[PDB]
């Protein structure tokens, strides 16, 4: 209010846009809220228009602190690719079904391997003492093939017998508008919001 | 869209900052140069600020043209909300 | 004791948006963050109360220390 | 059995997956090559120098085989370097890896990408001059830390940022993954160390006892302890279960800017500013010599694969050789023995570097010292 | 058990899968993980809740049996329950293991 | 210090979990990774 | 040299840009304590736009910044983003050339060398030849 | 008896399919024109009365125990089934069969 | 310069000021266009060397003496 063209006015009035493009402290605790601090100084008694006024002060405190938690949980709400005058670039996460692929792939061969090595640890013409694994073991792996037929019939027998966005704000939000602002930027505040 | 608009008009604009100078300072940020267009609109950012100074300060001078003092950059960014330093040491 | 009710911080965010929910832990570190402005505010009006030589702590003195230091600039 | 060894599963460390039981397949083949470097066979060093780097170089990171090589620079971005003649390529993107198949026997090889092969990759993302860098043992996952506060994890197969680490708001002075790969710790200017584990976004264990800056973090060989050295002169070994300090190791004049373990895990070296590498027991937590021939701030020490030589590189741009078994030969309640003030009998030998600090110093498999600092012409 | 995926509540579910994967907000290769989801849900539910038991006199007409599922048709059975008495014609009776 | 080691030791009196055989690359929820599609404007 | 040359050349450009944004103005002849304060305001504010809107897309899991991070970012700063194209349609405007590089004069000469005695077997091909 | 299965059992899919979604990313909205959608097909069926609707032939599905078969006569003991008769649905966790062929 | 709000460069090194005490405080506008720029460096690259063959440090220029 003190500079006409000051930096942070134009801030939050194209915030405001951007969020619509997508307090009021009770006065009785307040009250005492404030003069047991003002016994550490010799405050003894305080005006009746300052209990209001940091209520009033407390509310632009919070909603410049709601307002910019807003237009960071909104950031993340904006889908690319609905729009196609945006074009994918690099996408990690599709490398990341197929290495889910991989891996399932993977166990089967270490399912296979530990199959091989019971079957050698007594291979003879006839099952041998205790290592004959092969004999039991691979039956009931031909129990588990005949489960998952199971998995195909329960699949067949049905089918026989048949025939606005709510935006949700994080404690990343939260951080993420603390760092920035000069004040709770070195805080034991947002330091402990880092294990929260 | 106007801006997505301008941002596609970019590619075959050539700005007052080089490339190689903006993005220079993105890279020191961590902002590596993906597409030159978004260096470009944000080369343009920054000479927009500096002009936008700059022609305030004129005026000041053209009330009190030609030299920029640091007494016309004063009342220019005061404003602003930025209080400039005199040097005073030197 | 607590000074924000938690109701009336809900409709803080509904006047900005009609259509988000906070979190829990978000909703209580906003509240432990109004608790920490009341309390700095109020330290320091009452440093500049001291300073004025006055055991009233009147406005003057709140209003002093966010334009100073906050830059809030709230009408008085 | 070894009676001071720790159970297997005492620290939830991860499993052997055959991928990295193939690499410790061939990295016997480099054990049988493996010379005994003693005081007789002294190493060979080969000073890998950063000649231009007007950025200011701040970290190197070797992998365990001498295969890549990271720069952490002050113009906040992280350089990996292929050593070997074989560049460094990106695995192909999402759209050509569903038109191969796996199960493949070439899997790995069908994976990489062509297109991208250079001997030189940049890594942009950090706000600040990064302060650590620490490979994985798997040769993925670089490690990064700066100035910014944030711990940062780059792949080395899409050579891309995966997570950002941001625990503290204070410069991270240094990282380093564990040795067997999922844990890492990190030390900043908040006086503190955390334990990572690469899939949590808060830190497990927060080490909390230091009084000035943790500037090193350097994990047991067992990686159940953790070594964090500090400004406040101390030495602080940390268990990983429970986050209590175990060891507390004082005598340093200035802060520790260097630790290395022993590969028997039975020693400790530690470097600082004074230029004196003090050589410490770790079971029965009591300095074990001194080694007192640097003049600046040790910077970087190593034994090495056999634990026959300990290297300590620093500002002074020397790079001595210590006797890493005549130091070790005898093994209280008085808490302290009466050290020798046998550093002339232990110096192997000094090899000063062209106006160049030795900022990093790595033992091949093979016992070949590898050094790595940019040229400074001051 | 796969099974349960031929009720109405897995008519429901189904349809509204379609429904939704019509409109592009969700995607295959997760629906798999919805009905999956869903079908451990009710595996865990239908044997915990309900508590209550039924019991008919049949005269069965062709039964089948083929990978642990029988089949089975009745005709003009009757149910029983305390004070509830249900006539139908013609019934079909899928059960698994 | 005295904040520093309330926190500590409620951080460091929680085990250390166990570990999944074979999750694949460990890492974070995808919340809190910097792996996303990341996309461009087409050039036209 | 060349270390001072590694910063001076990015800020003489920023410096240059000054001089040419001030003469577009009006002024001719300026103080000189004026002018490396206003590169010194426009070298903070490239670096502002680079931290944030890192930040801006990094909140939102992505690593490299698109329209949408950016014009967040500047209304953050408040910019008024409408005013911007008008601004890059001028008649007035200059370009300044970006500082030369002696990286085109990257390598002035490579060679090779023999009579390098052999390589030890804990020594592999790779790492450089003994020499004479 | 069965709305309040088919509540809970949908909750309980919902409450679990919640952090299924949200680590296959998408927004919450999707997962509540899911429930939404869903309850709408409850309300099309027409066939049990519940919330949602305030705001072909006769089958038996269940598990078995055993089937046992005498020369004329069958014993089904069958368990935990939805059965669907005359229109309306029933939900039981017992049954004893006995079925003259 | 300090910004009371610190929005627009916020926690942002420009670098400081390039004055001097011996400088000449005016100058003119069309000088610092006409000069001509400095040379870009060259980039960092990896050079390896021997500092010791078997304990001998050898001749060679990337060596001191």
């Amino acid at each position: 209010v003190a500079s006409m063209a000051g930096v942070n006015l134009s801030e939050e009035s194209a915030r405001i846009l951007a969020t619509n493009s997508e307090t009021f402290l009770l006065q009785a605790p307040l009250q005492r809220r404030i003069l047991e601090i003002g016994k550490k100084h010799g405050i003894t008694e305080l005006h009746p228009d300052v209990v209001s006024y940091v209520s009033h002060a407390t509310q632009q405190r919070l909603q410049n602190l709601v307002e910019k938690i807003s237009e960071t949980a909104q950031q993340k709400n904006f889908s690319y690719k609905d729009d196609d005058r945006y074009e994918q670039a690099s996408d990690v996460r599709a490398q990341l079904k197929f290495f889910e692929q991989l891996d399932q792939i993977e166990k089967q061969r270490k399912d296979e391997q530990e199959r091989e090595i019971l079957m050698r640890a007594a291979k003879s013409r006839s099952r041998q003492e205790d290592p004959e694994q092969l004999r039991l073991k691979q039956k009931a792996k031909e129990m588990q093939q005949q489960e998952l037929a199971q998995m195909r019939q329960r699949d067949a027998n049905l089918t026989a017998l048949a025939a606005q966005r709510i935006t949700r704000v994080n404690l990343r939000d939260l951080i993420f508008c603390l760092e920035n602002e000069r004040e709770t930027s070195h805080s034991l505040l947002l330091y402990k919001a880092f294990l929260k | 869209t106007p801006l997505v608009d301008f941002l596609m008009q970019l590619e075959d604009y050539t700005p007052t900052i080089p490339d190689a100078v903006t993005g220079y300072y993105l890279n020191r940020a961590g902002f590596e140069a993906s597409d030159p267009r978004i260096i470009r609109l944000i080369s343009l950012a920054a000479q927009k600020f500096i002009s936008d100074i700059a022609n305030d300060a004129l005026q000041h001078c053209k009330m009190k043209k030609y030299t920029l003092t640091m007494e016309d950059l004063t009342p220019a960014l005061s404003e602003y909300g930025i209080n400039v330093k005199k040097p005073h040491y030197f | 004791n607590q000074v924000l009710t938690k109701k009336k911080l809900q409709d803080l965010v509904r006047e900005v948006d009609p259509n988000e929910q906070l979190d829990e832990d978000v909703e209580e570190m906003l509240l432990q963050i109004a608790d920490d402005f009341i309390e700095s505010v109020v330290t320091a009006a009452c440093q500049l109360a001291r300073h004025r030589k006055s055991s009233t702590l009147e406005v003057k003195d709140v209003q002093l220390h966010l334009e100073r230091q906050w830059n809030m600039w709230i009408p008085g | 059995q070894d009676p001071n060894a720790p159970p297997q599963n005492r620290i939830p460390l991860p499993e052997l997956k055959d991928s990295d039981k193939l690499d410790k397949i061939m990295n016997m083949k480099e054990t049988t090559k493996r010379v005994r470097l003693g005081p007789d066979c002294l190493p060979s060093i080969c000073f890998y120098t950063f000649l231009n780097a007007y950025q200011g170089l701040t970290a190197v990171d070797v992998t365990d085989d001498s295969s890549l090589i990271a720069g952490g620079f002050a113009d906040s971005t992280v350089r990996v370097w292929s050593v070997t003649p074989k560049k460094l390529r990106s695995v192909k993107q999402a759209s050509d890896l569903s038109l191969i198949d796996k199960e493949s026997d070439d899997v790995l090889e069908r994976i990489m990408d062509e297109k991208t092969a250079s001997e030189l990759k940049i890594l942009y993302g950090h706000s600040g001059p990064v302060y650590g860098a620490s490979f994985s043992p798997d040769r993925n996952y670089l490690l990064s830390s700066s100035e910014d506060g944030t711990v940062r994890l780059w792949s080395l197969q899409t050579f891309t940022c995966l997570v950002g680490y941001k625990g503290h708001n204070y410069p991270v002075w240094d990282t380093q993954f564990s040795p067997y790969g999922y844990y890492f710790v990190s030390g900043g200017h908040d006086r503190v160390a955390r334990l990572w584990a690469t899939d949590h976004y808060q830190p497990l264990r927060i080490f909390a006892g230091h009084l000035a800056d943790v500037n090193c973090t350097r994990f047991h060989p067992n990686s159940n302890y953790v070594a964090t050295g500090s400004a406040d002169r101390t030495v602080r070994l940390w268990d990983v279960l429970n986050g209590n300090c175990v060891r507390i190791f004082t005598g340093h004049k200035g802060p520790i800017h260097s630790l290395t373990f022993s590969p028997n895990g039975r020693f400790l070296a530690t470097g600082a500013t004074d230029g004196r590498v003090l050589l410490w027991d770790i079971g029965h937590g009591l300095m074990v010599g001194e080694l007192k021939g640097h003049t600046d701030t040790v910077c970087s020490l190593r034994f090495s694969r056999d634990g026959e030589i300990l290297a300590s590189g620093s500002m002074d741009n020397t790079v001595r050789l210590w006797d890493a078994i005549k130091a070790f030969e005898d093994l209280t309640a008085t808490g302290h023995i009466n050290l020798p003030e046998n550093s002339q009998e232990l110096l192997l030998g000094t090899y000063m570097t062209k106006s160049t600090p030795v900022v990093h110093l790595h033992f091949t498999r093979r016992n070949l010292v590898l050094a790595a600092g940019a040229y400074s012409p001051q | 058990y796969q099974l349960y995926r031929n009720t109405t509540l897995g008519n429901s579910l189904q349809e509204s899968l379609d429904e939704l994967i019509q409109s592009q907000q969700i995607t295959p290769q997760l629906a798999l993980q919805v009905l999956l989801q869903f079908d451990k849900a009710i595996n865990a539910a239908l044997a915990q809740r309900v508590r209550n038991r039924v019991n008919f006199r049949g005269s069965l007409n062709t039964y089948r049996f083929c990978d642990n599922v029988w089949t089975f048709v009745l005709n003009d059975v009757e149910f029983r329950e305390v004070t509830e008495l249900i006539k139908v014609d013609k019934v079909k009776i899928v059960a698994c293991d | 210090r005295d904040f520093l080691l309330d926190i500590a030791r409620q951080r460091n009196q929680t085990p250390l979990p166990l570990i999944k055989p074979y999750s694949g690359p460990r890492l974070p929820p995808d919340r809190y990774c910097l792996t996303a599609p990341n996309y461009r404007l087409k050039s036209l | 040299n060349p270390a001072d040359n590694y910063h001076l050349a990015r800020r003489r450009t920023l410096q240059v840009v000054v001089s040419s944004l001030l003469t577009e103005a009006g002024f001719e002849s300026a103080e000189k304590a004026s002018v490396e304060t206003l590169t010194e305001m426009l070298q903070s504010y490239i670096s502002e736009i680079g931290r944030s809107a890192k930040s801006y897309c990094e909140h939102t899991a992505r690593t490299q910044p698109t329209l949408s991070d950016i014009v967040v970012t500047l209304v953050e700063m408040g910019f008024n983003v409408d005013t911007l194209p008008a601004y890059a349609k001028r008649s007035q405007r200059m370009v300044i050339t970006a500082p030369p590089v002696t990286n085109q004069p990257v390598t002035p000469k490579a060679l090779t060398a023999g009579q390098n005695r052999p390589h030890p077997p804990h020594i592999p091909s790779h790492f450089p030849e003994f020499p004479d | 008896t069965v709305p309040k299965l088919y509540r809970s059992v949908i909750e309980d899919v919902i409450n679990d399919v919640r952090d299924i979604f949200l680590d296959d990313g998408v927004d919450e909205q999707v997962l509540m024109e899911l429930k939404t959608l869903w309850e709408n097909k409850l309300m099309q069926s027409r066939a049990v009365d519940g919330f949602h609707s305030e705001e072909t032939e006769n089958v038996v599905v269940c598990q078995y125990d055993k089937i046992h078969r005498s020369k004329n006569k069958w014993k089904f003991h069958l368990k935990d089934g939805i059965m669907n008769l005359n229109g309306r649905d029933y939900i039981f966790s017992k049954a004893i069969g006995d079925a003259e062929w | 310069f300090h910004a009371q709000e610190f929005i627009p460069f916020r926690f942002a090194s420009g670098g400081g000021r390039e004055l001097y005490f011996y400088e000449e405080k005016e100058v003119d506008l069309s000088d610092i266009i006409n000069t001509p720029l400095p040379r870009v460096p060259l980039d960092v690259c990896l050079k390896a060397h021997w500092l010791s063959i078997e304990g001998c440090q050898p001749a060679i220029p990337e060596n001191p003496p």
